[PDB]
């Protein structure tokens, strides 16, 4: 699933 | 060219406007993030987590509070109003117009949009710790335990809560904990959402991205795909752009956005 900010 | 955007919003039969915090700033919503953007001690980063959380609900739960009550006086800006009185005026002629929206302010609602994705959630509805059910919830205070909490003086004591009195679920069996239904750090979208929204960009045939641009996150999810379908998307936002350089139109949406939906 998709991590918001893509975990950054 | 602002006749040229409008040439197609003329056109355009399915429009997607992606909204992200820069609307919800002019409206006077603090986002928490970078320069200033402190709550106590703390920034966003540190307490939207899954960890906080569990170590520490009653401090999670002050900061949550603090974000619905301060929305009691922000209201929408005429961004807000002019995307929702666009939706309504075009879906009384069969055009569609839809929101995904990065912002759980609830803002787009106020302002009487219809069809909008919270893709990050809502601080007006929680979700059972226990049980997983959703609900809206608009209560100030959420719980007694809160009332007059949350104060954002750095210096502010705080108000230590035992989790029991902490929100809990109404189904009398299950009686759990609360949460934000928010998408904290760490945490994935639901995809049920995104394939919802990847089913309405397809459809898309004009796509407006508001408050953020398409480079970054979450906007960047998506407009290469509307892109590379070869359809036009608009960006309103407050970052420049390069001498040498798909439309852009610089300044603030208040001012920006309701001639160009007008
Ligand atoms: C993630 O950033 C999350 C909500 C989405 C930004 C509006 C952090 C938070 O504000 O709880
Ligand atoms: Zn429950």
């Amino acid at each position: 699933g998709v991590l918001k900010e893509y975990g950054v | 060219d602002l006749t040229a955007f409008r040439e197609h919003f003329a056109k355009a039969k399915h429009i997607a406007i992606i909204t992200g915090a820069g609307v919800s700033a002019e409206s006077g919503v603090p986002t928490f993030r970078g320069p200033g953007g402190f709550w106590r001690k703390w920034q966003a980063q540190d307490l939207a987590t899954p960890e906080a959380f569990s170590r520490d609900p009653s401090l999670v739960w002050e900061f949550y509070h603090y974000r619905r009550e301060v929305m009691r006086s922000k209201m929408p800006n005429p961004a807000h109003l002019a995307i929702a009185e666009c939706e309504a005026r075009l879906g009384q002629q069969g055009r569609s117009v839809v929101i995904i929206t990065q912002n759980i302010d609830e803002l787009h609602h106020r302002a009487g949009s219809k069809h909008v994705y919270e893709i990050h959630g809502s601080l007006f509805k929680t979700r059972c710790m226990s049980c997983g059910e959703v609900k809206a919830n608009h209560k100030s205070p959420i719980c007694p335990a809160l009332d007059g909490k949350g104060a954002p003086d750095p210096n502010t004591k705080e108000a230590r809560i035992p989790v029991e009195l902490l929100p809990r679920c109404e189904r009398k069996s299950c009686n759990g904990l609360l949460r934000p239904h928010v998408v904290w750090f760490g945490e994935t979208l639901d995809s049920d959402i995104l394939t919802a929204v990847e089913r309405e960009l397809e459809k898309c045939d004009l796509c407006l991205v508001v408050g953020t641009s398409s480079i970054v996150y979450p906007a960047a999810m998506f407009a290469p795909q509307v892109a590379s379908r070869g359809v036009p998307v608009a960006e309103f936002n407050m970052e420049c752009t390069p001498a040498t350089q798909k439309y852009h139109f610089e300044g603030p949406c208040g001012s920006t956005l309701p001639p160009a939906l007008e």
